[PDB]
C-alpha cells in the first residue's frame, strides 16, 4: 500500500507508529503495529 | 488441657505464604504505580 499526500513541514514526525497530534488524531493514523517505511521530501518548487 | 506445635506450624507456613502472595500486588517492580487504573489514566496506549 502506497499512501501518497502532502503535509505541512512541521508534522512530518506525526507520521510515525503511535503518537498524538492534530494531524495524527484527525486526518491520518498508523497502527502501533506498523511495519513499513515512511519517505518524505520537500515541495514548494512544485 | 493445660504441644500441637507440629500441626500449628503447617498452618502458619501456609498462611504466611498466602499473605506474601497478596502483599506483592502492591509493588511497582519498576513502574510508575501499582494500579492498572493509574497507568491506563496518565499514559497513552503506546
Amino acid at each position: 500500500y502506497a499512501d501518497s499526500f502532502v503535509i505541512r513541514g512541521d508534522e512530518v514526525r506525526q507520521i510515525a507508529p503511535g503518537q498524538t497530534g492534530k494531524i495524527a488524531d484527525y486526518n491520518y493514523k498508523l497502527p502501533d503495529d506498523f511495519t513499513g517505511c515512511v519517505i518524505a521530501w520537500n515541495s514548494n518548487n512544485l | 488441657s493445660s504441644a500441637l506445635g507440629k500441626l500449628q506450624d503447617v498452618v502458619n507456613q501456609n498462611a504466611q505464604a498466602l499473605n506474601t502472595l497478596v502483599k506483592q500486588l502492591s509493588s511497582n517492580f519498576g513502574a510508575i504505580s501499582s494500579v492498572l487504573n493509574d497507568i491506563l489514566s496518565r499514559l497513552d496506549p503506546p
